[PDB]
């Protein structure tokens, strides 16, 4: 078949947007007249030195604007910047048309945009920068939808979705074409959590540039992954690594992620199991050799060194990336649930419960931070505490499928022996949520249940107990064959009595 | 080994909320777009020459729905004769 | 049978020493 590649797409468009698009040599006439000077991106060029001739032979704006992309893919943003200072200094924009100061304007509100982006620092300064560069284009040229893109991006970035939206609104009355605005209407849907709405977009970008940066490809596999067909996600992501295969570690990231999560939940048998997970170690630590210090490759391999004893190398990549992304609260509620989980071992209660408590504030979406509260709560043998903590947290999340949880508050109220009827709901849950996710069901929630039921239904408890001694296999123990004989011997089942007896 | 099994369901379900840095959009990005003035326009009118058939079949299969059929005509108002 | 196949260690909880027992090397800065 045809091959799926960057050629691919280069080949599928006409020979003028394949080399002329990507040409790393900028041709800029000389004020001599006739002359021009051609000099190519690929050697070291000079912001400086390219300026000031630029400014010398007065060449185009579009030169001066090529020359600030070019050096934006360099990284020199701050090259950017003086490029496009200069170029406001230059003779040329003076004597153009507000237009093109208008333009520039908003190529710095872009340089703007990219150096908050690079840091991830400094956001109120880069976007007072960049709200400033903008009002200007604005005033200089309203008519240009570069500057509507620019102010939906900025009302993104200050989380104003509703006036984003709008602005999004208006470009699609203007024109249904604008692959950009429907990127940003993407983004914001899938900000919004309307993971759906922004599919159709992404497809529909896709469709539209399958060589648009950013990806399409990575929403829909995020969406693949939000709708469960994740094997779709991961060949998309290779499709785009293949059609990107630099600057975007990130799609080999979720491959890996998505390697782990197929590893943990489909492997049939040991020996798989091994083997898938550590392929996937070997990948995730290829992708290491380019970049060893990104915080989620860390955060991952906390959790492998944590199942391999190695609570002080947990310890030392937590406590880095804390020092580093403590702006995100998702890799400090990781991090402090680790250390959590390392201090289990160390058996600090207190100093356990802290940290899981510190790792639900950062980010509540966490769920194994709050169940490890729980846990320790249980630890310092704060039943009425465990008990109450896991009835708010169960009843603000009656939805979520936490089957350890529903068990535990089983395991309670047979303790508590009055809520019995809890305690059945949430049996019945686990096993119905365990049989879903075909995981091993315990056999002492079935004890519990038949304890339960012995005072209601002797015959739902037989079964229960049935079932658990057919779980056991040969693990049934002296106290189930006698409850399974006394059961027997209320329903009269003489025989069957004596054989659990003998 | 109970929290093990709690994070071996859950994996990193809610840690793909940072990996969201592909959704940022930046005009720069794209190497053609900006090399002309109206080169947006251009490229926006660069792929009407193509269309659904011109992408690859691997994206193609991509394109999943969250053929034509022999009876379903496309209406006309001057018919013909 | 490969619902009953699936059901081995670390589905019952031995993951951690199904990890133990595999050994790899690392390029650790920590």
């Amino acid at each position: 078949m045809s091959l799926l590649d960057q050629d691919y797409y280069l080949s599928a468009l006409p020979e003028d947007k394949r080399a002329e698009l990507v040409t790393l040599q900028l041709t800029i006439p000389l004020k001599s007249g006739d002359e021009v000077v051609t000099i190519d991106f690929n050697e070291d060029v000079d912001v400086s030195q390219l300026c000031v001739l630029l400014e010398s032979e007065n060449a185009r704006p579009d030169l001066w604007l090529s020359a600030a992309k070019v050096f934006v893919s360099k990284g020199n943003i701050a090259g950017s910047q003086e490029i496009i200072r200069k170029a406001l200094q230059s003779n040329v924009i003076l004597d153009s048309s507000a237009s093109v100061t208008s333009l520039f304007h908003n190529f710095s509100f872009w340089l703007s945009l990219m150096e908050y982006v690079s840091t991830n620092s400094r956001e109120d300064q880069f976007l007072e920068y960049a709200s400033n560069s903008l009002q200007a284009s604005n005033s200089l040229d309203s008519g240009l939808i570069l500057n509507g893109i620019g102010n939906g991006v900025l009302y993104a970035k200050s989380r104003r979705y509703d006036e984003a939206l709008k602005e999004f609104d208006n470009l699609l009355k203007k024109k249904s074409t604008n692959i950009l605005a429907i990127l940003g209407k993407a983004q914001i849907l899938y900000k919004r959590q309307k993971y759906s709405q922004a599919l159709e977009l992404y497809q529909k970008a896709l469709t539209i540039n399958p060589l648009i940066v950013p990806d399409p490809r990575l929403g829909i596999g995020l969406c693949f992954w939000h709708l469960n067909n994740k094997q779709l996600a991961e060949q998309a992501w290779h499709n785009s690594l293949k059609v990107h295969p630099q600057n975007n570690l990130n799609t080999k990231i979720l491959i890996c992620l998505a390697k782990f999560d197929y590893c943990f939940n489909e492997s049939k048998d040991d020996d798989e199991f091994t083997a898938l997970y550590r392929e996937s170690l070997e990948f995730l630590h290829s992708c290491l050799k380019e970049d060893a210090k990104h915080p989620l490759l860390l955060m991952v391999l906390a959790s492998y060194y944590f199942s391999k004893e190695d609570y002080e190398k947990v310890e030392k990549l937590c406590n880095l990336v804390l020092k580093e992304n403590s702006r995100n609260a998702a890799f400090v509620s990781a991090s402090h649930f680790w250390l959590a989980r390392v201090a289990y071992h160390k058996e600090d209660y207190v100093q356990a419960q802290k940290q899981f408590k510190q790792a639900e504030d950062s980010q509540n979406s966490n769920t194994l931070a709050k169940l490890g509260y729980a846990q320790c709560l249980i630890a310092r043998n704060e039943v009425g505490d465990a008990t109450i903590y896991l009835e708010k947290f169960f009843k603000e999340n009656q939805d979520s499928k936490s089957s350890e949880m529903m068990l535990l508050l089983g395991i309670i109220y047979s303790q508590s022996g009055k809520s019995y009827y809890k305690a059945i709901i949430f049996l019945e849950k686990y096993v119905a949520v365990c049989q879903e996710e075909n995981y091993p069901i315990l056999p002492e929630a079935y004890l519990v249940l038949s304890r339960v039921y012995e005072n209601k239904d002797l015959n739902v408890a037989l079964d229960y107990l049935m079932k658990a001694n057919d779980i056991l296999g040969d693990k049934a123990n002296v106290y189930v064959l006698n409850n399974l004989g006394i059961y027997h011997f209320f329903r009269n089942n003489v025989s069957q009595s004596s054989d659990f007896f003998a | 080994r109970l929290l093990s099994a709690l994070f071996s369901k859950d994996n990193f379900r809610y840690l793909m909320n940072e990996t969201s840095d592909g959704l940022d959009v930046n005009y720069l990005r794209i190497p053609g777009i900006i090399e002309n003035e109206k080169s947006l326009g251009k490229l926006f009118s660069s792929y009407k020459n193509l269309a659904i058939e011109n992408l690859h079949p691997d994206d193609r299969l991509l394109l999943v729905d969250p053929s034509p059929v022999f009876f379903l005509r496309r209406p006309q108002y001057v018919s013909d004769g | 049978k490969l619902e009953s196949m699936v059901k081995s260690n670390y589905r019952n909880g031995g993951l951690d020493r199904i990890i133990s027992k595999i050994d790899f090397d690392f390029d650790l800065e920590l």
